[PDB]
RNA sequence: GCGGUCCGGCCGGGAACUCAAAGGAGACUGCCAGUGAUAAACUGGAGGAAGGUGGGGAUGACGUCAAGUCAUCAUGGCCCUUACGACCAGGGCUACACACGUGCUACAAUGGCGCAUACAAAGAGAAGCGACCUCGCGAGAGCAAGCGGACCUCAUAAAGUGCGUCGUAGUCCGGAUUGGAGUCUGCAACUCGACUCCAUGAAGUCGGAAUCGCUAGUAAUCGUGGAUCAGAAUGCCACGGU
């Protein structure tokens, strides 16, 4: 915006762990504003990332979230007429929102039978730093490191 | 037997003048009174088109607001009867009484 | 699809086709009458409908009887487009 | 593994399979299960020979085949013959039933031609 | 004794009793498990005697009416925070920085002329 | 609105109270099922016909009361759009005043 | 809060609470720090349900486009007058190689179907809304009390939750199209109504170039009501849930 800059707006923890960047995920997943059915999905793909694959849930999720997480991005930045794709840091708030959307992403583009079954399996994905939520932030690295010259 | 009376105007200012001289006057002659009571307002509501010929999405609303206020009078003495009868108040306000 | 309780037809043609079938048919009977029913009173009967401007013939079939009769005059010209 | 409709119904549940006859929806299909005796949450495969020769007997009461092809083949060649409105619409191609053909008469009229 | 609260929520209202010692959660005459079937209904309920420690310490006597689910219980928490400042006076300072105090005065915006929805313009095209 | 459409009006609402509110028999119960099941039915579906082609009640077009205008009409005022916006602003109508919700 | 109960606010009763609608209070940069030219004003903090025009509405300056409307009405000029006026039956405005705009329903598993069970607001009703009961698979029919209404009726909110099934298929996805049998309104349902039942089961597997809306109780999604109206909304005007 020009003029009405804005303070945040607030977030409800999540009730089964208390953690806000857990209800991100789920508001981020959530379509049509059908909240609970979201949760259903959240909840049944963790647990079964955890004995499937590796105990402490959350902290499960929170490691899978370190490796599809961008440090830099690329950014257009006009000049008269030519425009450079310009090499820009992410902020941290942003990091999670990136990782979030390609996580959630990846999943749907799947071929499991449900929604909470493609989410535990890229979410296990993400964890091995295969999968294509990984490719997905390795084309976006290639790309910044690629127009280094443009800084 | 409580008599029961039912006002309805348009306006608040001149049905609460019907209302208080009913109040005045039940009481005038030595009834129990409950009192006035608002039952709730009727909103009717109106959507017009504006213009002569076309352009829908050009229009004014208007609405009629139909005040409600009820008490009832359960020492009716035959002072009372007619004396309730005998008392002139506004054109805009409607009574209807009934048993 | 009118209600069970009664099939329509107008006066004017059910006297006028009662009166045409105890006498050999004729002319073909001119009504205006598009919307009354064909009953089995009428097979053999030739009934001249009007569609708009013309009077269309019909031969009353026995397979005709149950429809109605501007069914069977189309008010409508209508030949291609190029 | 057959009915006395020809066709051959393959393993899903019988009141299912019972709609690859053609004649029989989705309530005739219950009701013959029904007057079987048959629950409907079994397949075909599980189910005898003593059970798909009396499935038959009731589905040969209604008009549930090639049958009704020609019943419905001749309604069509009926209005066709008297020269009727619906006729008219029938032998063209048109949308029979009164809706718009100055657009969206797709499926009876086909893929659009210039 | 019973100290009181009204707190509101969208189209909710909820009425509020609490008395001095138990754990008991009644509304409309129900039990919490019953009443709400969602467990983040259920979890904004226990916010305001969960940063105040009266879990075991004060029962609570609910009413509720109109709104959904969420509008309903958002309308009970409201409410029994005024209900357990009438019971101390000083848990205020406490309970504002929750922000359950506040009462969320965001309502549905009417439907406009002209408009498909509050906001929502129908489709414009250039010709 | 061309006069004479004005006139159609008021000829349908005369000949309709003329015959029907009292001559509704003929359909009112003469059209449902008891021992008038028979013929006395019949007859009455064509008895109903030769009443004229009027006389119905769904044969007015309900026009606005000053203009006479087809189309727009409210029946809590009997005026169509027009005539209620170009009353109302007056203070003519009671009541109606401008709505803001 | 009490007494009783058929455990139904149900009955006495209470005027507390929700609520109804009249009146009053409250928000004013009012208080405080800092910055700014002894300014205005700005950033931030306290209190407070709300804080910087708190949210939304009505309110459209002088004028612009010889913009729209002689067809709502009014009106100058012109023109018709045994007709360009008046009455009637039937037809048409619903045609159909085609092209465009705005919508609805879909292409499914964040789903379909089956059983059970929760939580709304706001509107309308007298040549009308129409309970209970009986008949009908159903649309509906018979009988028929209450209501000119915070009372009676329309009127069973749906998404949601619990259990089961389908297991990625042109599918138990989709419901277009057509055949047969009906109901209701109405003189009349052929052209040319809505709805019900049985059968049929098309295209469609996410859409080229291009292009639209939205900054918060908004978008998205889900039901309800009203006007017009004998009958006839996917449109329009309103209401709430997530
Ligand atoms: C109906 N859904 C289907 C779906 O979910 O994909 N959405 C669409 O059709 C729009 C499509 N997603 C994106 C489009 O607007 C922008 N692309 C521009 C193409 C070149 N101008
Ligand atoms: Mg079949
Ligand atoms: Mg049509
Ligand atoms: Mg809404
Ligand atoms: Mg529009
Ligand atoms: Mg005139
Ligand atoms: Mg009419
Ligand atoms: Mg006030
Ligand atoms: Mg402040
Ligand atoms: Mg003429
Ligand atoms: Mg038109
Ligand atoms: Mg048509
Ligand atoms: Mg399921
Ligand atoms: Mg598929
Ligand atoms: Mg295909
Ligand atoms: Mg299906
Ligand atoms: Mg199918
Ligand atoms: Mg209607």
């Amino acid at each position: 915006p020009r003029r009405r800059v804005i303070g945040q707006r607030k977030i409800l923890p999540d009730p089964k762990f208390g953690s806000e960047l857990l209800a991100k995920f789920v508001n981020i997943l959530m379509v049509d504003g059908k909240k609970s059915t979201a949760e259903s999905i959240v909840y049944s793909a963790l647990e079964t990332l955890a004995q499937r694959s590796g105990k402490s849930e959350l902290e499960a999720f929170e490691v899978a979230l370190e490796n599809v997480r961008p440090t830099v991005e690329v950014k257009s930045r006009r000049v008269g007429g030519s425009t450079y794709q310009v090499p820009v840091e992410v902020r941290p708030v942003r990091r999670n929102a990136l990782a979030m959307r390609w996580i959630v992403e990846a999943a749907r583009k799947r071929g499991d039978k449900s929604m909470a079954l493609r989410l535990a399996n890229e979410l296990s994905d993400a964890a091995e730093n295969k999968g294509t939520a990984v490719k997905k932030r390795e084309d976006v690295h290639r790309m910044a490191e690629a127009n280094k010259a443009f800084a | 037997q409580r008599i029961r009376i039912r006002l309805k105007a348009f306006d608040h200012r001149l049905i609460d003048q019907a209302t208080a001289e009913i109040v005045e006057t039940a009481k005038r002659t030595g009834a129990q009174v409950r009192g006035p009571i608002p039952l709730p307002t009727r909103k009717e509501r109106f959507t017009v088109l504006i213009s002569p010929h076309v352009n829908k999405d050009a229009r004014d609303q208007y609405e009629i607001r139909t005040h409600l206020r009820l008490v009832d009078i359960v020492e009716p003495t035959e002072k009372t009867v007619d004396a309730l009868m005998r008392l002139d108040l506004a054109a805009g306000v409607d009574v209807q009484i009934s048993l | 699809r009118s209600l069970k309780k009664g099939p329509f037809i107008d006066l004017h043609l059910l006297k006028k086709v009662e009166k045409a079938v105890e006498s050999g048919d004729k002319k073909p009977l001119r009504t205006w009458s598009r919307r009354s029913t064909i009953f089995p009173n009428m097979i053999g009967l030739t009934i001249a409908v009007h569609n708009g401007r013309q009077h269309v013939p019909v031969f009353v079939t026995d397979e005709m009887v149950g429809h109605k009769l501007g069914e069977f005059a189309p008010t409508r010209t209508y030949r291609g487009h190029a | 593994a057959r009915i006395a409709g020809i066709n051959i119904p393959d393993h899903k549940h019988a009141v299912i399979a019972l709609t690859s006859i053609y004649g029989v929806g989705k309530t005739r299909s219950k009701a013959i299960l029904a007057a079987a005796g048959i629950a409907e949450d079994v397949k075909i495969s599980e189910l005898s020979e003593g059970q798909i020769d009396t499935l038959r007997d009731e589905v040969a009461k209604f008009v549930v085949e090639g049958d009704l092809r020609r019943e419905i083949s001749m309604s069509i060649k009926r209005l066709m013959d008297l020269g009727c409105y619906r006729g008219l619409r029938h032998r063209r191609g048109l949308p029979v039933r009164g809706q718009r053909t100055k657009t969206n008469a797709r499926t009876r009229k086909g893929p659009r031609k210039p | 004794n019973q100290y009181y609260g009204t707190g509101r929520r969208k189209s909710s209202a909820a009425r509020v009793f609490i008395k001095p010692g138990n754990g008991k959660i009644v509304i409309n005459q129900r039990s919490l498990e019953q009443y709400f079937g969602r467990e983040t209904a259920r979890m904004v309920v226990r916010q305001p005697l969960e940063l105040v420690d009266m879990v075991e310490k004060l029962d609570l006597y609910i009413t509720v009416k109109g709104g959904g689910i969420s509008g309903q219980a958002g309308a009970i928490r409201h409410g029994i925070t005024r209900a357990l400042m009438e019971y101390d006076e000083s848990l205020r300072s406490e309970l504002r920085k929750a922000g359950f105090v506040t009462r969320d005065a965001r309502q549905v915006e009417r439907k406009k002329v002209g408009l498909r929805k509050a906001r929502r313009r129908p489709q414009f095209s250039k010709r | 609105a061309k006069q004479s459409m004005k006139a159609r009006e008021v000829k349908r609402v005369a000949l309709a109270d003329k015959y029907f509110a009292k001559r509704a028999e003929l359909k009112a119960i003469i059209s449902d099922v008891n021992a008038a099941s028979d013929e006395d039915r019949w007859n009455a579906v064509l008895k109903l016909q030769t009443l004229p082609r009027d006389s119905s009640p769904s044969r007015q077009r309900n026009r606005c009361r000053q203009t006479g205008r087809p189309h727009g009409f409210l029946r809590k005022f009997g005026l169509s759009r027009i005539k209620v916006r170009e009353a109302a602003m007056r203070g003519e109508i009671p009541g109606l005043k401008k709505a803001s919700w």
